[PDB]
């Protein structure tokens, strides 16, 4: 809750359109030092829902307790590993 | 308030200065002396109605004929070509050589063609072969294709042969039941292709009779979901194959049976229809549990209705479920013991349920089994139908071989607007002996050849007479097959509001204003009778803005052959036509030399009509080059014109002469008018001249005389025609163009009116203004309105400068209630072919709804008092004589500070008329009289149950 | 991320689809020093 | 029979039938894709 809190809510979109640039979206950069955009016509802002449709995300206390009871199960725990560096850096997400 | 006298004598003062000035400046009676001076350079020949309608008549039906012997030729070597087959399982050295066309190989050879440029063309074609296109979804180069592509290539002789009769031929094709078409002459294909020959609608028409499919829809509970769109897209592509002589209506059933739309019975399924359907299809939701009981029995008894129109052929019930476990045995039973109804059942979806059933409702019920699990079986399934439906049509023989055409469509290799005749071609292996007679009962294929419009409007010319009349053939569902206002544009519906595969089906009653009389002329017309009838009319203008009332005739006759009905319209004033009669050489080249750009000083700009005068002379739509291709022709071409017709070139050659007279012995007398910004005269032969040299440029107008719109309204009306220019900078019209004057001349040359030509001046609108006021009144408006409330001169600045404007635009109040107090009439019409910029829910095609307003009565005086609310408006209004203007007088906008909706006149995109209330007095139509269905002889042992 | 990938493999998350994913049909990376013409070389059957 | 919303697909790990269900649970007891199923569950009674 501290740490990733309301981060995964960008990913890239199309240009001056509410479409999902990817047909398996994943996050952008929250303040340029995840993933960027590649192709030459997208860009990504914020307003999207999350990688799971929303159930997976710490932005809050359930959501951020199902989400570490998941990647507690052995199960699913490099898909949020993987997310979180989209959003942020490759140096603190690998640590929690 | 000034007096009604008083304003009598202003009214008067200024038509006198208005009507002296368009009758001296312009020279109509000059002109008309002009004309019946000579009296001996041309006679003046009968249009007779009767016969000329005959004669067309006769050229399209023997034009018909030409498409028919081709098509029965292509049917008969087509089956004795494929009766006379081996069905070989190897092509590997016995390679099939074709050229495959949309491209830059097990048993394939392909073919390198050259490709040449030919005219009545607009592609490069080659008549070395015959091109093979092959559907996407279709591999090229299996066991079926390959034999389907081995007896086929015998057709390209029969293509070639045919073309050698007769070089005006368009596309000859074969659309095989395997997937593929063969047509003719090879030409390459036209982001990705979807094209499919087999769900064409000249395919579909030859494939089996009309029908009158009523789609079953299960929304029960257990379909929610992916199955549920699956059903929804599967219904939709269902309706694709469906024409204007099929009759549908889709009904839901979840323990209990409705209509998913607000039709309640079959309707003919035309655009209108089946958008609503497909609208409506859309909307449904899976709830509840299922009863085919209580389905069956709303399906089955909407076919026994009999109230209504029908199609009196083939009745079919197709039920889209998935699976179930009741067979409903008493409903068929009690319903049609007979098995006078086909059952087709679609089990649709991935799902685990019972299919039994499903499969049995097919088979007891002459129908056939089908399923549907993903998206990429939809199109192939919903078009199988047509094999069953075509049993009873293969067992009939010769009987059922006749050529069908089809309604007007655009054609896929970018032809234009075309029609297609059409004959199915039987499998015959084996039939010498009748002893296989089971795949026998399936159509090889379809044979289409293609007409274009363009041939049909060349059987019915219009240069002999007024740019009022022309021709328009019908159909026995009520569409033009031939009009002035047809489009080659996709016939809109609704409004497109986004976050041409269906045919131009366009109403006769759709094509111009409707009339009580137009329908009982459209009804004896579809029936097919001879007739003759002389009524008072009001005609729409070229530019959907007047509207005028003039006397008209229509002669229609039936077409022998086809079921089409041919009609000319021909008003008065036009039952003769002035026909040049000189052949010397030195009284015509003298003539000629006027039309030298050079003199366009002396004889004035000169336009000229971009007529089919010779065929080596193409047309160029710009005026430029096409009247120096044409001056040069006719100095460089031997009189004789061996190919070239002289009818045209006679007629114009002889208003240069009549022209240039009124040019040099009257206006270069006045070479320079206060008032007169420029001077023009139009004919029908089809030059016009414009004198200032420079005003040639501020000629806003279409060289064709025919498609002039102030010259049509200067013809009905019988004074002088003011024409209100363009607003919002449609180019340079406001101030360097002035108010346009028209005046059509009449002759009598041995008791016979004559309208050969107009004339008019342009008004400069800055003179007018001078004269008006002998200005800025804070107390009263004074303005100026045409036939058609356009605004044309005022006197407060503002109003002035936008010129050519609606009143009810600016001045809402004053102009509504002039129609209520019966001054301007109004009607309304729709405007299928137009388009739009889309809304919130480029450009596409959509319907818009146009008002026009007219002149309602004849009397000329017109006052009365305006009541805004909490304040008081007077007027008077006085119409001036011989013209169509009016002159009102109403004190300030500012007096009461009142300020309604703007009335608009304008293209408005609308979606009428509603069709859930035109389906209960359907206009009249007539169908096909001949049905394929219910032959003793056919098998209906196989569904795909059995197989499956 | 060698040392990442393994203990992804030790709990045992996609170590099959890693190993598919590790045939030897697949493409090289351009910073890779590769003879020009064969990119589709790298990625052995020793992955199984 | 709530695994319906998704629209796009058909969904293998259901609850449709007994067998389906069976199934659906010892896969669960496995462990293996366990979240998979719990995202469908919530899916299914309106999401997040
Ligand atoms: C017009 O009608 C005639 C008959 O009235 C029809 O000619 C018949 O065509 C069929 C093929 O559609 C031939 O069928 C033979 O028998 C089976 C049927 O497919 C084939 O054997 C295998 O069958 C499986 C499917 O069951 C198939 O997948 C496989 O490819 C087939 N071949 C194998 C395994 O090698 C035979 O190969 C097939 N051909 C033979 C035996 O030569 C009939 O034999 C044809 N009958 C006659 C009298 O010619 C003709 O196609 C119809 N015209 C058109 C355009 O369809
Ligand atoms: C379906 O495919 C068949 C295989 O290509 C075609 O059959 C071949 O047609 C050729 C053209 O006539 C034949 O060549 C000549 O045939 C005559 C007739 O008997 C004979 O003189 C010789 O057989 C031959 N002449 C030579 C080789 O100089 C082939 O014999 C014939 N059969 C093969 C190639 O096996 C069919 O024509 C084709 N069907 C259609 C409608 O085109
Ligand atoms: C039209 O169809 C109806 C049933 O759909 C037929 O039944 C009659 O309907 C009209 C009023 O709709 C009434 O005469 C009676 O209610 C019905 N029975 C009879 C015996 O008339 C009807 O016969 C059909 N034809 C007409 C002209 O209505
Ligand atoms: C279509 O065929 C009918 C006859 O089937 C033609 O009717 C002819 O009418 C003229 C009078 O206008 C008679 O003199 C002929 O004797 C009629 N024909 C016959 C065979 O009796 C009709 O004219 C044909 N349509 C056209 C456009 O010619
Ligand atoms: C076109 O002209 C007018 C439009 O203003 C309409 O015709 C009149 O309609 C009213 C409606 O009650 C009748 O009372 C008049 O007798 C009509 N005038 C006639 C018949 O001359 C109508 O919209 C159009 N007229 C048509 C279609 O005939
Ligand atoms: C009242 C009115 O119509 N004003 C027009 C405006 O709509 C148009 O955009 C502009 C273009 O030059 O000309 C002026
Ligand atoms: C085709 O039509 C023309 C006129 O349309 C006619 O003269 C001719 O006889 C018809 N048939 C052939 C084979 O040209
Ligand atoms: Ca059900
Ligand atoms: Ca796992």
């Amino acid at each position: 809750l501290e740490l990733f809190i309301g981060k995964m809510h960008k990913t890239c979109f199309f240009a001056d359109s509410d479409i999902v640039a990817e047909e398996d979206p994943a996050p952008c950069a929250f303040s340029g030092n995840g993933r960027q955009c590649t192709a030459n016509g997208t860009e990504c802002r914020s307003g999207w829902v999350g990688p799971n449709g929303g159930i997976t995300n710490f932005d809050n206390f359930a959501f951020a307790m199902l989400t570490v009871f998941q990647c507690i199960t052995m199960e699913g725990w490099t898909d949020v590993l993987y997310w979180m560096n989209d959003a942020m850096g490759f140096e603190l997400p690998w640590v929690y | 308030f000034p007096s009604a006298v008083t304003i009598k004598s202003w009214v008067d003062k200024m038509q006198e200065d208005l009507v002296t000035l368009a009758k001296t400046a312009s020279g109509v009676n000059q002109l008309v002396d002009i004309y019946e001076k000579y009296q001996d350079l041309y006679t003046v020949e009968p249009n007779n109605a009767r016969q000329l309608v005959e004669i067309a008549a006769r050229d399209i039906e023997k034009l018909l004929s030409n498409r028919s012997k081709a098509l029965v030729r292509l049917a008969l070597e087509a089956e004795k070509v494929q009766a006379a087959h081996q069905w070989r399982e190897d092509f590997a050295s016995n390679e099939v050589v074709y050229y495959n066309a949309k491209d830059d190989e097990p048993g394939s050879q392909r073919i390198k063609p050259v490709f040449i440029e030919d005219a009545n063309f607009g592609r490069q074609i080659s008549y070395q072969h015959a091109a093979v296109h092959i559907p996407t979804d279709i591999y090229e180069g299996s066991t079926i294709v390959l034999n389907e592509l081995n007896w086929t290539s015998a057709l390209d002789e029969v293509f070639k042969k045919n073309r050698e009769e007769d070089p005006s031929l368009l596309w000859q094709v074969f659309g095989s039941a395997t997937g593929l078409a063969r047509y003719y002459p090879a030409s390459p294909w036209v982001k990705i292709d979807l094209y499919d020959v087999r769900r064409r609608p000249w395919y579909i028409q030859g494939a089996a009779s009309p029908k009158d499919m009523l789609i079953l829809v299960d929304v029960s509970g257990s379909v929610s979901g992916l199955t549920l769109k699956l059903i929804r897209t599967s219904v939709s592509e269902m309706l694709e194959t469906l024409s204007d002589d099929d009759f549908v209506n889709v009904a839901s059933f979840n323990s209990n049976a409705q209509d998913v739309s607000c039709f309640q019975h079959l309707v003919q399924a035309n655009v209108r229809n089946k958008k609503v359907l497909k609208d409506a299809v859309n909307n449904i939701t899976a709830k509840g549990i299922t009863d085919y009981k209580k389905g069956f029995s709303f399906a089955f008894e909407q076919l026994l209705n009999y109230n209504v129109s029908r199609a009196n052929c083939n009745k079919i019930i197709m039920l889209f479920t998935d699976g179930g476990e009741e067979r409903a045995q008493e409903i068929f039973n009690k319903y049609n013991k007979d098995k006078k109804v086909r059952v087709f059942t679609f089990s649709v979806g991935q799902h685990n349920y019972d299919r039994g059933p499903i499969q049995w409702m097919a088979c007891e019920n002459k129908g056939y089994y089908y399923e549907i699990p993903s998206i990429g079986a939809i199109r192939i399934n919903t078009q199988e139908y047509l094999d069953v439906l075509g049993r009873p049509m293969v067992l009939a023989g010769d009987k059922a071989k006749q050529v069908q055409w089809t309604n007007v469509y655009l054609d896929a290799l970018e032809l234009g607007l075309v029609i297609t005749g059409t004959l199915p071609v039987f499998n015959i292996t084996g039939q010498f002996e009748n002893k296989t007679n089971l795949k026998n009962q399936l159509i090889l294929g379809v044979m289409g050849v293609d007409v274009s419009l363009e041939d049909i409007k060349r059987l019915t010319p219009r240069f002999t007479l007024c740019p009022n009349g022309y021709y328009f053939a019908i159909d026995p569902n009520g569409y033009v097959l031939l009009h002035p206002n047809l489009q080659p544009k996709p016939i809109g519906v609704g409004i497109p509001t986004i976050n041409s595969q269906e045919p131009v089906t366009l109403d006769f009653l759709d094509a111009e204003l409707e009339n009580d009389i137009k329908v009982e002329i459209r009804n004896k017309m579809i029936d097919g009778e001879s007739g003759e009838k002389t009524f008072r009319t009001l005609v729409k203008s070229q530019d959907e803005r007047y509207i005028d009332k003039g006397n008209r005739t229509y002669t229609w006759t039936p077409v022998n052959g086809t079921d089409y009905s041919l009609a000319l319209v021909l008003p008065t004033y036009s039952f003769y036509y002035i026909k040049a009669k000189l052949e010397e050489t030195i009284t015509q080249a003298r003539y000629s030399e006027t039309l030298k750009p050079d003199n366009f000083e002396e004889s004035g700009y000169t336009f000229i009509a971009p007529r089919d005068y010779c065929n080596d002379l193409k047309i160029s739509d710009n005026n430029t080059e096409f009247l120096l291709n044409f001056n040069e022709f006719i100095d460089r071409k031997t009189p004789n014109n061996p190919s070239c017709n002289a009818d045209l070139i006679n007629r114009v050659l002889l208003d240069a002469g009549f022209t240039n007279e009124l040019v040099q012995n009257y206006w270069s007398k006045q070479k320079n008018i206060k008032g007169v910004k420029a001077r023009f005269v139009v004919t029908d032969g089809g030059i016009t001249r414009v004198y200032p040299k420079e005003a040639g440029e501020n000629w806003q107008e279409n060289p064709e005389t025919y498609e002039d719109s102030f010259y049509k309204r200067s013809l009905d009306n019988d004074n002088y025609v003011f024409t209100a220019p363009y607003f919002n900078k449609s180019g340079p019209g406001a101030y360097e163009s002035g108010i346009m004057v028209s005046k059509a001349v009449e002759i009598y040359i041995q008791g016979k009116l004559l309208k050969p030509a107009v004339v008019g001046i342009k008004i400069d609108v800055n003179s007018w203004i001078e004269n008006f006021t002998k200005r800025n009144s804070d107390v009263m408006d004074c303005v100026i309105l045409d036939d058609g409330g356009f605004l044309l001169m005022a006197n407060h600045d503002d109003y002035t400068n936008q010129i050519g404007r609606f009143f009810g635009e600016i001045d809402p109040s004053l102009m509504r209630h002039l129609v209520n107090i019966s001054v301007y009439a109004f009607n309304k019409s729709y405007d299928y072919q137009s388009v739009c910029e889309p809304g919130a829910a480029s450009k596409q095609s959509c319907i818009t709804e146009q008002t026009q307003y007219f002149f309602d009565n004849d009397s000329k005086s017109f006052s009365g008092v305006l009541d805004c609310g909490n304040c008081s408006r007077i007027f008077h209004g006085e119409k001036l004589m011989n013209t169509n203007l009016i002159f009102i007088m109403v004190e300030s906008k500012g007096t009461c500070p009142c300020d309604t909706r703007l009335l608009i006149q304008a293209e408005q995109t609308s979606d009428g008329p509603n069709p859930c209330d035109m389906v209960k007095q359907p206009r009249y139509r007539k169908g096909p009289d001949v049905c394929f269905d219910n032959n003793v002889l056919e098998d209906y042992t196989d569904c795909g149950g059995v197989s499956g | 991320q060698a040392v990442l990938l393994l203990f992804r493999c030790a709990t045992g998350e996609a170590w099959q689809e890693i190993m598919l994913a590790c045939l030897p049909g697949k493409l090289c990376d351009p910073e890779s020093d590769y003879n020009p013409g064969e990119e589709y070389t790298c990625g052995s059957n020793f992955a199984i | 029979g709530k695994f319906n919303f998704d629209e796009t697909q058909t969904k293998r790990s259901t609850f449709d039938n007994f067998p389906q269900a069976l199934l659906t649970v010892f896969q669960i007891l496995t462990g293996e894709d366990w979240n998979a199923v719990m995202y469908d569950g919530i899916m299914a009674y309106g999401g997040p």
